[PDB]
């Protein structure tokens, strides 16, 4: 009996118990398996059914289609590149020299060009799962350490941070770098401020920025976005920056990348960003449930469209990024992922309905600005979100000051 | 007309039938000392003393000249005191029908009465405590006036009684009370009501304003926000329709009128309906043989804002016109937080319940989760209709920033104005006490 | 012996950067190399000590109207001499230090000590106070520089300590230790450690 | 207090401080100039393949082995002047000493070119063995400066060192890597038709090629900068005429 | 050589030009004119000062001390003054003593108030009646082990105008005293030699000021009497010197000359019909006696009164005859005393233990309405804390708890 | 015209005086508690910088730079003393003018001038002007843009700190440590403009 066991071993963790120092973990497990069973004390004798557990679990479930398609796409890209490069004995030797490849083969998969969706998804899993496990374990260590030292209770929110961080990195990221990034994100950005609901930056993007600026060689370039040994290939946004729309060609298969390919997700990149369709399907549910901010999403779209069309009208003779339309900006890079799942973080965004529009517009403007007029970086969504996180409070301040003036006028 | 769009009508089961009937015999009544804001009693009676109706029980140290009187004639049997000897209730056992009487006037002379005479009669009869002052929701000082007196002739609290049914029985008393209020005020009297008709006073400074929409469309706070915004230098008085009827009866017959009509409703009530009771009636005796078996909570007032009626506090409040009863939700569910709740209510759309329009829930007192920090998914904006910033105001209250809360508009709010915000909080904060603490700081600092 | 207390208190008890907020610009700017941190520490110590000594020497004759002008004239003369000497004998470090050699004039520590102590104390005490404040400043500068240089380039004073992959080693340097946020984070964590080991400096809750 | 005392005090203090500061400043100028020159001399000696430790040795070897000269870019022939004290970097900014480039001509993105440049001939006795050309161009973050040593046939590179750049240490800062700099020795600047032929090969150049060097891994935007630098400075607007004169035995 | 001369000349010229420009700007911009401060709107008692400095020194220029104490760091907070003109905004550190409500009537701390223009002032309590007195020591006897009874004469038949519970300011010149010079009798010397308290000495080379309570009610004409406690160094670090003014006072004897000043008070009693309870300890006997005598002999009020005093032993209690005479002449007052350490020679049979516990267990626990009483309290801080806690747990409000904490 | 707009945008966003060059950090950290106080201080910084940079440009071009006064004579070693004296005298004179003639402008911004009479931000701005060799109009625009960027950064920090009223910082980090960490995160966010070749 799980209930009997849980309510029997409770005394070991109460003050004076044999395991009193692990009470936080004990209560975490107890309230994960069963509900608190508490009642109300004051004010409203009846409460809404929603809680942080459901709020976080819904967001966690919203990214499952993106995760699965990302694994499948990573496997397919890797297999295609491997078969493009090597053949016969060379391919056999290459497979024997990589544990991902020979494990895929051992578990019943095939590394040949006629591999199926099962083999491709297995190959994607042998890359995604280790990263996610490392991120989760390392971040949970710090969360539990802080909760024990400051005698708090472990809460939800890292359950989303870990997966979002794991889904926005290249398939080939080293595990120690992943651990360092999650440590930075969890500790420096969130925990020192008091934990969930008390910070001001985005914990997931803060760690990604740490990786970006500390080890740029492993999170940029042509060597990291396809998990094929010895394969070098550019991606869509870089190819556009080089030679316009005509430069979008998949060198592994010699085909031309189309808008439908970019929309569905048949392109290289971060694990979970590629599928705009899957991201839309996931985000629709949480927008309907009232967890995500349609105002923020609309502001992002408005800013992106406005700035992209302004650049299109202005034109340029030497910068090919000036003629990328809004519907191409939408399906490339991490724009969709960021807009749907990272620009909507309730804690880091503005707390006012009017301020949310400005916050989204700023994010959308900055993303396109960094994409176009910044030659160093091909993408700018992470940087734009981190930038707008600094100025959301000022939008809130402006709205609040206008409201206070209205009040002083005896109309509020 | 003013129409409220942001709000919530709680679909709790057990809606009363709007028909009045005689209630259970009441043998004990009491005055609750902790329901008056900032009150510090000075006892005038001791256990075993006999009292007459409208005889004084205690005064207020912090508000000189205000008297709290007995609702019935009888004997004082208990004087309950809690931690730090704070008075909890003075209990009187009903016996006899002796009373203190006052001056009486004709119906047509009430509008021309003198303000000082009206105030003297009200203070002496103890009916002066029906009024409350925004800000701070305190009994007004006997030497002060206000330009706006707000009469509440509507009720949108869940399971509440319909004011029209009660008023239609006491039309003359209601009109007389409105005339007395028109004489008492220095500006206007605002009669807030719904679209239906009520008896009208013919005085030019008595005005009817219709409000439409869900809760809190019927709150004096909303009425003040829309008709006469309040501040430190603009103070309004609030009073409900039954107290107006009581004032009319007082000035018509020279006798304190302590009859009441309250709504007895809830998921566990066999026959929800309206019952005739008396002020301060014992709720344990009122609900006898009325509830289903099991562990239940008896609430004086609404489930949104009310007092747990247990032990020394088991008596009808001064400002409450209903009694709510519901089960205690002490059950533990296996992965209950992850179920596809068809029988779970929420202002969000994460549960299957919202797909069944018109559904009614057998709600309990359980808290559907543990305490957490605030994650503003925007629930407060769905329920706050006033021109404010709900999330920022609530965060100021949580942080204890009294000055910022005052700037954001804490002075316009009562505990019952944040009941829905407490209801829909994922973090399970209780904002009423935070608001009360902030207001206490503001009042203490002068 | 009173001298040791005067010279040592500003190191941990009254650290100019960790308890007082002074001299943060140079601490953020010149701590990507230990040699530059060391040279800046020495220069600040020298300038502060001599400015204190002279200001205390002429404290009774400074006109109140232009006291700021007099103090800044002394400080600027000392800083100009230091800058010339550095360009004459330490050209490389002078190039690396850039505009921050001239910013010693506006370094808050020098003026703060000149106003607070030199104007009210004797010459030798003022000189010792300047030396102590210089040591306190150098403590933070060198502590930050050690971590930044080591974890960003595998070097200390330019000497190889951690072999690099580019040279065939085993260590991959951290790129963020050569940028602005690293100094902020390191100073914050140093303040955290200092106020953990000496809780009397903890600030009250607002 | 009185303005008389105020003025007396400030005047005396100003006299003392000004005497000290002016004497110190004017007494060290020559040593500062020597320190400034030594840094450039060391890099020139390094790229020339001459080893030297200490200021004394650096000066001693530079004086005898290196002969600075001025060159006219338009006609590629020597000009008279104090080459040892010429400052091409500021000469490029002066309107009376530089020309504005055209969008098509400005391949390296320098926006201006000085009328006359400076080259450092390397001496073996009276005979001349090498000529060192200063070149520069825009990278991804900063303006990159380098010396390139060319033999007396005007085609063969003897060495290359970047002495001023601000690229990222990991990706673009590898222009200073000894292993990458070693690849340049023995390469030919021009093809058999005398067109520029230096190529920065993406992904690595084939072994045995006489014109290709490996590009910077993961740092294309800087390899493009190097390629543009050489494309511009080996063309007509750079050392083209000078190098054809050198090929014709002008040295 | 030329460059050195040019540098010297240019440095001197630049610095001199800047100095001259700033001096000219100052002479032409700063007012430099005299300004006037007036009190209560009168054309008399006004002051004229330079446009600068603190308000407290300008007021002291006319002898208006505003009951200042400790003169620094806002330690006392007694220097409040009301400003009636368009003055400046309050400094942030005045809020520690002045509440938000008080800030709206113009209350400000004279220490923190700077002046650069004309302004109007309103002085509370009409402190213009203050006077300085020259007095002759009558008695400096030891009524207990560590408190000394000081008695002073008033010349020319005068009598200080004061209210019961008030205090006076004591001013002393530069002095040097040693504890071995004290005349402590043998009954109290037993502890002084036990702790070797004669080791101590103190000195000061500039005049000092202190405040002390007054131990006689208004109609006890012709004399000012006080109870002064010897201020010894803290026991955790007893190497520091003792107090100054108390040590100076303990060296006096009959016939010595002394000066008193600054009669003020804020510890007055309220005029109601409510019962009064007095709690005293150690030095606090003076204001308790003052209040009791004022209430019983002058006013002859019929309010119920009681006094509770905590002591160590029988050799530490005094005014026994006075309080017994009061309790015998009128029955509206009752005196109770509890001593912590009953020695064998005491033959004690009365209450023991701490005064708060004795009071709670004997009187208050059975009181019909303890919240309706008025509590007047003086004594050591660690007794006041316990008494306040005990009263608070009974539901007594701050409005009815009147405290006079010596030293803050 | 595009040249001056490019200069202004560069100064405000690309080369931010506060977060990119680390100048004025003592005051930028100490006076960031309240948005309005930070706003007033930033306005004062804007005014002082935009008045100071052009005047120092004039003095440098007319006296200090080589061969400015006499052929073969250069007095560039007086740069520090001249600049600091000019700034110090000018700030006091402006404060005094506001005090005498404009009591309301004094209450608004003049009360902050004592903090900035001698400040790393202004001195480094003048120093960078000297290195970059700006014209008079370029100096005016550069000073205005640097002041505006510094105001923007300090106001953003003040807004973040006001938002942090709900935070729960460890006792050892309250104040200086957490503000340092917040400033580091702000710089991390501001690095988005690093590669812009404006
Ligand atoms: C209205 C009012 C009424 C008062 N009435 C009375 C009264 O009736 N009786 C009475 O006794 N007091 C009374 N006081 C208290 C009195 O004013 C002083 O608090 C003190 O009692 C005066 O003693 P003193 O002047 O001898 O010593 P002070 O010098 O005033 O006391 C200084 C204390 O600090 C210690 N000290 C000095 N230097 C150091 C150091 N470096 N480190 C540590 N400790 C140090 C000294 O040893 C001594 O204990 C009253 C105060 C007020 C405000
Ligand atoms: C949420 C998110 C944010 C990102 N932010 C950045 C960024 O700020 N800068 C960047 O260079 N790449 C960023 N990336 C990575 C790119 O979107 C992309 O995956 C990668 O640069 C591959 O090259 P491409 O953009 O040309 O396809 C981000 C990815 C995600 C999912
Ligand atoms: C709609 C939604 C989006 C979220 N997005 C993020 C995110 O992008 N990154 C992250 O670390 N946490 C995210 N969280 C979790 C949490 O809100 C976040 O870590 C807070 O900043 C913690 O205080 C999200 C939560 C919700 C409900
Ligand atoms: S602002 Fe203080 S050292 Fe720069
Ligand atoms: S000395 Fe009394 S307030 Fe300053
Ligand atoms: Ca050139």
């Amino acid at each position: 009996g799980l209930k009997k066991f849980l309510e029997d071993i409770e005394h070991h963790f109460e003050p004076g118990g044999k395991h009193e120092k692990w009470f936080a973990l004990y209560e975490a497990a107890a309230t994960l398996f069963y509900t608190p069973g508490l009642v109300t004390k004051r004010s409203s004798h009846v409460r809404d059914s929603v809680d942080l557990k459901r709020i976080m679990i819904m967001v966690w479930l919203a990214v499952f289609p993106a995760m699965f398609w990302g694994m499948y796409n990573a496997g397919g890209q890797a297999i295609a590149a491997l078969n493009h490069l090597y053949s016969g004995d060379q391919l056999a030797a290459i497979v024997a020299g990589n544990w991902h490849y020979w494990l895929t083969e051992m578990l019943g998969g095939t590394m040949s060009s006629d591999a199926g969706w099962g083999s491709k998804m297995l190959l994607g899993a042998t890359y995604f799962l280790p990263i996610y496990a490392t991120v989760f374990i390392v971040g949970a260590f710090w969360e539990v350490l802080f909760c024990m030292v400051r005698k708090h209770e472990v809460n939800e929110g890292f359950f989303v941070t870990s997966i979002l961080f794991a889904l926005i990195v290249p398939p080939t990221l080293p595990l120690w770098q992943a651990a360092l990034g999650i440590t930075f994100g969890v500790v420096v950005a969130k925990e020192v401020f008091g934990g969930t609901g008390r910070n001001f930056l985005n914990p997931a993007l803060a760690g990604r920025a740490f990786l970006f600026f500390a080890y740029p060689a492993q999170i940029s370039g042509d060597l990291v976005w396809t998990a094929a040994d010895g394969y070098s290939g550019a991606t869509a946004l870089s190819q556009w920056a080089q030679g316009g729309a005509g430069a979008l060609i998949n060198n592994a298969t010699g085909q031309t990348i189309t808008w439908m390919d970019a929309f569905i997700g048949n392109i290289p990149g971060s694990i979970g960003e590629v599928s705009t369709l899957a991201l839309m399907i996931g985000a629709a549910f949480i927008v309907y449930m009232g967890i995500a901010s349609w105002r923020i999403i609309g502001g992002v779209m408005i800013g992106m469209i406005l700035l992209s069309t302004l650049f299109n009208v202005i034109g340029s003779d030497t910068n090919a990024m000036f003629n990328m339309p809004w519907h191409w900006h939408l399906v490339l890079g991490g724009f969709a992922f960021g807009m749907f799942f990272m620009a909507t973080d309730p804690v880091s965004a503005s707390f006012t309905n009017s301020g949310k529009w400005a916050y989204g517009i700023l994010i959308g403007v900055m993303c396109v600005l960094i994409r176009v007029v910044n030659p160093a970086y091909p993408e700018g969504m992470m940087l734009a979100i981190l930038f707008a996180n600094l100025f959301a409070p000022l939008f809130d301040h402006v709205v609040v000051e206008r409201n206070i003036k209205r009040r002083l006028a005896r109309y509020g | 007309m003013i129409t409220i769009k942001k709000g919530l009508d709680l679909p709790i089961a057990g809606t009363p039938s709007q028909v009045i009937s005689d209630g259970k015999a009441i043998k004990k009544v009491a005055l609750l000392g902790e329901e008056y804001v900032g009150m510090r009693p000075t006892m005038h009676v001791r256990v075993g003393d006999e009292v007459k109706k409208a005889q004084i029980l205690f005064e207020d140290k912090k508000n000189p000249g205000v008297k709290f009187t007995s609702p019935v004639s009888g004997k004082v049997v208990e004087i309950n005191r809690g931690a730090k000897r704070v008075l909890q209730s003075v209990v009187i056992e009903v016996a006899g029908d002796d009373q203190v009487t006052f001056d009486k006037f004709e119906a047509n002379q009430l509008a021309s009465l003198n303000r000082d005479a009206i105030k003297t009669q009200l203070v002496e009869s103890g009916l002066w405590t029906a009024f409350r002052t925004r800000p701070f929701s305190k009994v007004p000082a006997i030497d002060s006036t206000s330009e706006a007196i707000f009469v509440t002739a509507m009720d949108t609290n869940p399971l509440a009684a319909e004011p029209t049914v009660v008023i239609n029985e006491q039309s003359e008393a209601f009109v007389a009370g409105l005339d007395v209020l028109s004489a008492l005020t220095t500006g206007k009297v605002y009669v807030c009501k719904k679209g239906t008709s009520l008896p009208r006073s013919q005085q030019p400074n008595v005005e009817e304003h219709v409000f439409d929409g869900p809760h809190p469309a019927g709150l004096a706070g909303t009425h003040m926000h829309f008709l006469y915004p309040v501040s430190a230098d603009h103070v309004a008085w609030s009073i409900n329709y039954q107290d107006v009827i009581a004032v009319g009866q007082l000035f018509l017959t020279g006798e304190l009128y302590t009859q009441r009509v309250v709504s007895l409703a809830g998921p566990v009530v066999n026959k929800p309906r309206l019952v005739r009771t008396v002020m301060g009636a014992s709720l344990e005796q009122l609900v006898d043989s009325e509830i289903m078996p099991g562990e239940v909570r008896i609430i004086s007032g609404s489930v949104l804002s009310g007092t747990k009626a247990t032990g020394p506090h088991a008596y009808l409040g001064r400002y409450h016109l209903q009694v709510s009863v519901l089960r205690e939700g002490r059950d533990k569910e296996l992965f209950g937080w992850a179920m596809p709740g068809k029988n779970k209510f929420s202002v969000t759309r994460s549960f299957l319940g919202h797909l069944f329009k018109g559904q009614v829930y057998n709600m309990t007192t359980t808290t559907n989760g543990s305490d957490r920090s605030m994650v503003p998914i925007g629930n407060y904006e769905k329920v706050m209709p006033l021109d404010m910033e709900p999330t920022l105001l609530l965060r100021d209250l949580c942080a204890g920033d009294s000055d910022s809360a005052v700037r954001l508009g804490a002075l316009e709010l009562d505990e019952e104005d944040l009941a829905l915000c407490t209801f829909v909080c994922p973090g399970k904060y209780e904002y009423g006490q935070l608001l009360r603490e902030c207001l206490d700081k503001i009042e203490k600092e002068g | 012996k009173e001298l040791k207390k005067s010279v040592l208190a500003p190191v941990l008890d009254n650290n100019p950067i960790a308890l007082q907020v002074l001299g943060v610009c140079s601490a953020l700017a010149v701590t990507t190399k230990l040699e530059t941190a060391f040279v800046m520490t020495l220069a600040v110590m020298f300038v502060t000590a001599l400015s204190n000594f002279f200001v205390s020497l002429i404290r009774n004759h400074i006109p109140n109207s232009v006291r700021i002008i007099v103090q800044m004239a002394i400080i600027a003369s000392l800083v100009i001499v230091v800058d010339q000497i550095l360009k004459a004998y330490l050209y490389d470090i002078s190039k690396q230090l850039s505009v921050f050699v001239g910013l010693i004039i506006t370094n808050c520590i020098v003026m703060g000590r000149a106003e607070a102590f030199a104007m009210k104390s004797e010459p030798i005490p003022s000189f010792i106070d300047g030396i102590g404040n210089g040591l306190g400043y150098g403590f933070v500068l060198m502590t930050v520089g050690f971590f930044r240089e080591l974890l960003g380039s595998g070097k200390l004073f330019g000497l190889e300590v951690l072999p690099l992959i580019s040279n065939g080693g085993w260590y991959q340097p951290n790129g963020l230790m050569l940028l602005a946020p690293s100094a902020f984070f390191l100073i914050g964590f140093m303040i955290w450690a200092i106020r953990t080991f000496k809780p009397e400096q903890v600030e009250a809750k607002e | 207090d009185s303005i008389k005392k105020t003025l007396f005090v400030v005047i005396a203090l100003s006299l003392v401080c000004s005497i000290i500061v002016s004497a110190a400043a004017v007494g060290l100028r020559d040593k500062q100039k020597e320190n400034a020159a030594l840094d450039k001399q060391s890099k020139i000696l390094q790229v020339a393949g001459i080893e030297a430790k200490g200021s004394k040795q650096i000066v001693e070897l530079f004086n005898k082995s290196i002969e600075p000269r001025l060159v006219d870019f338009n006609t590629g022939d020597f000009v008279e002047g104090d080459a040892a004290n010429y400052d091409q970097r500021k000469a490029a900014k002066e309107a009376s000493e530089s020309i504005k480039l055209t969008a098509e001509q400005d391949k390296a993105k320098i926006q201006r070119r000085a009328n006359v440049g400076v080259v450092y001939l390397v001496k073996d006795g009276d005979k001349t063995s090498k000529v060192i050309l200063p070149v520069h161009g825009n990278g991804l973050w900063s303006m990159m400066y380098a010396f390139v040593a060319v033999e007396t046939d005007g085609n063969t590179v003897s060495g290359l060192t970047y002495y001023e750049q601000g690229e990222t240490p990991g990706l673009g800062g590898e222009v200073e890597n000894p292993a990458w700099r070693a690849q340049w020795v023995g390469k030919k600047l021009f093809d058999e038709n005398h067109k520029p032929a230096i190529k920065i090969v993406k992904g690595g150049a084939p072994q045995g090629s006489e014109h290709g060097v490996d590009g910077l891994s993961g740092a294309t935007l800087t390899s493009n900068g190097v390629q543009n630098t050489f494309d511009f400075w080996l063309g007509d607007m750079g050392f083209g005429p000078f190098l054809t004169k050198v090929r014709d035995g002008g040295l | 050589m030329s460059t050195i001369i040019f540098g010297v000349v240019m440095f001197t010229l630049i610095i001199l030009a800047l100095v001259l420009v700033i001096l000219f700007a100052k002479s032409k911009l700063v007012p430099t004119g005299d300004i006037t401060i007036s009190i209560n709107g009168d054309p008399e008692k006004a002051i004229v000062t330079q446009p600068g400095g603190k308000l407290l020194t300008a007021l002291a220029g006319a002898g208006v001390f505003v009951s200042s104490a400790c003169g620094g760091g806002g330690s006392c907070g007694q220097c409040r003054v009301k400003i009636k003109s368009g003055g400046g905004d309050i400094l942030p550190t005045e809020l520690d003593h002045i509440s938000k409500g008080e800030a709206r009537e113009g209350e400000r701390l004279a220490c923190q108030v700077a002046v650069k223009a004309d302004m109007d002032l309103e002085l509370p309590e009409e402190i213009f009646g203050v006077k300085k007195w020259e007095c002759t020591v009558i008695s400096n006897d030891n009524k207990a082990t560590f408190i000394k009874e000081l008695k002073l004469a008033i010349p020319d038949g005068e009598s200080v105008p004061f209210r019961a519970g008030g205090y006076i300011q004591i001013e002393a010149p530069a002095h040097h005293v040693k504890y071995a010079d004290f005349d402590v009798p043998e009954k109290y010397r037993g502890d002084w030699d036990k702790f070797n308290l004669f080791r101590y000495e103190s000195k000061v080379d500039e005049p000092i000021i202190r405040a002390y309570s007054m131990a006689n009610y208004p109609e006890e004409f012709g004399i000012i009497m006080l109870n002064v406690r010897i201020a010894t160094p803290p026991p955790n670090n007893p190497n520091v010197p003792p107090g100054q003014m108390s040590s100076y006072i303990w060296s006096l004897k009959a016939g010595d000359k002394c000066t008193i000043s600054g009669p003020f008070g804020e510890f007055f009693a309220k005029d109601t019909d409510a019962e009064m309870v007095f709690i005293g300890g150690g030095a606090g006997m003076a204001p308790m006696r003052s209040h009791i005598f004022d209430q019983l002999k002058r006013l002859k009020s019929k309010r119920k009164m009681s006094y509770w005093y905590g002591a160590r032993s029988k050799r530490e209690m005094f005014y026994v005859e006075d309080f017994d005479g009061l309790a015998a002449e009128n029955d509206n007052f009752v005196w109770h005393c509890a001593l912590s350490d009953p020695q064998p020679e005491d033959n004690w049979t009365g209450y023991t233990g701490f005064i708060h516990n004795v009071l709670y267990e004997n009187y208050l626990k059975d009181h019909e309405a303890p919240e309706d009483c008025e509590y007047y309290m003086c004594g050591p801080p660690m007794m006041n804390a316990a008494v306040i806690n005990m009263l608070k747990n009974l539901g007594v409000e701050e409005e009815n708890i009147l405290l006079d904490d010596f030293g803050g | 015209m595009e040249h001056y707009i490019s200069l202004l945008v560069k100064s405000i966003f690309i080369e931010n005086m506060a977060l990119s060059f680390f100048l004025g950090m003592c005051t930028f950290l100490a006076v960031s508690k309240k948005v309005k106080t930070s706003f007033g201080l930033g306005i004062a910084v804007i005014v002082v910088l935009t008045i100071s940079v052009p005047v120092n440009n004039l003095v440098y071009n007319l006296v200090l730079k080589p061969d400015a006064l006499v052929e073969g004579v250069d007095l560039s070693f007086l740069n520090f003393i001249t600049f600091i004296g000019v700034i110090a005298a000018l700030v006091q004179i402006l404060e005094m003018i506001l005090d005498r003639f404009f009591p309301p402008l004094y209450n608004a911004l003049g009360i902050f001038l004592p903090l900035i009479t001698v400040n790393c931000a202004i001195f480094g701005g003048v120093s960078f002007m000297v290195q970059r060799d700006y014209s008079f109009a370029e100096s005016v625009v550069y000073g205005f843009g640097s002041g505006v960027g510094w105001m923007l950064a300090i106001v953003a920090l003040a807004g973040i700190r006001e938002k942090m009223k709900y935070s729960d910082v460890p006792p050892g980090l309250r104040g200086l440590g957490i503000t340092f960490i917040t400033a580091g995160l702000m710089a991390l966010g501001f690095m988005s403009f690093s590669g812009v070749q404006l």
